């Protein structure tokens, strides 16, 4: 956050300081499989 | 034996109700003189525009840091009229 302060005229600026900081996220990866045989395609009713 | 080449200013403030801090030369790349040469009445004089009404740069209270030949030290206007007079501080 900045901030306002006074000063005399045609006196030098001043600056109220404003601070800065990072966040980091570590990416990470996930699997999800399946298998399907296809002796199963005409045995199912279902689409597997 | 003042130099207008050799003086500057140090507060960078354009507020003039406050005083400024001057800083003048005087070693062997200056006007190679000692500070009581520098230090003595109406050395300064030259600086002002028209000494007799104190019109010029210089105003009283001001603060010039002397740097002559031998040593170095504060000082502290003290008049501008009719004479500029400095005391050490």
């Amino acid at each position: 956050e900045g901030m306002a302060n006074q000063k005399a005229p045609q006196d030098d600026i001043t600056p109220m300081n404003v601070s800065n900081r990072d966040a980091e996220a570590v990416i990470e990866d996930w699997y999800a499989s399946e298998y399907a045989d296809r002796s199963f395609q005409n045995k199912l009713a279902v689409n597997a | 034996a003042f130099g207008i080449n050799y003086m500057g200013r140090v507060s960078t403030s354009a507020n003039n109700d406050t005083q400024k801090v001057w800083i003048y030369n005087g070693t062997a790349t200056g006007s190679n003189e000692t500070v009581a040469t520098i230090a003595a009445s109406g050395y300064f004089n030259a600086f002002m525009v028209n000494v007799a009404l104190g019109k010029g740069p210089l105003g009283v209270g001001d603060l010039i840091i002397i740097n002559g030949n031998d040593a170095s030290a504060f000082y502290t206007v003290q008049t501008i009229t009719p004479n500029v007079t400095v005391s050490v501080f």
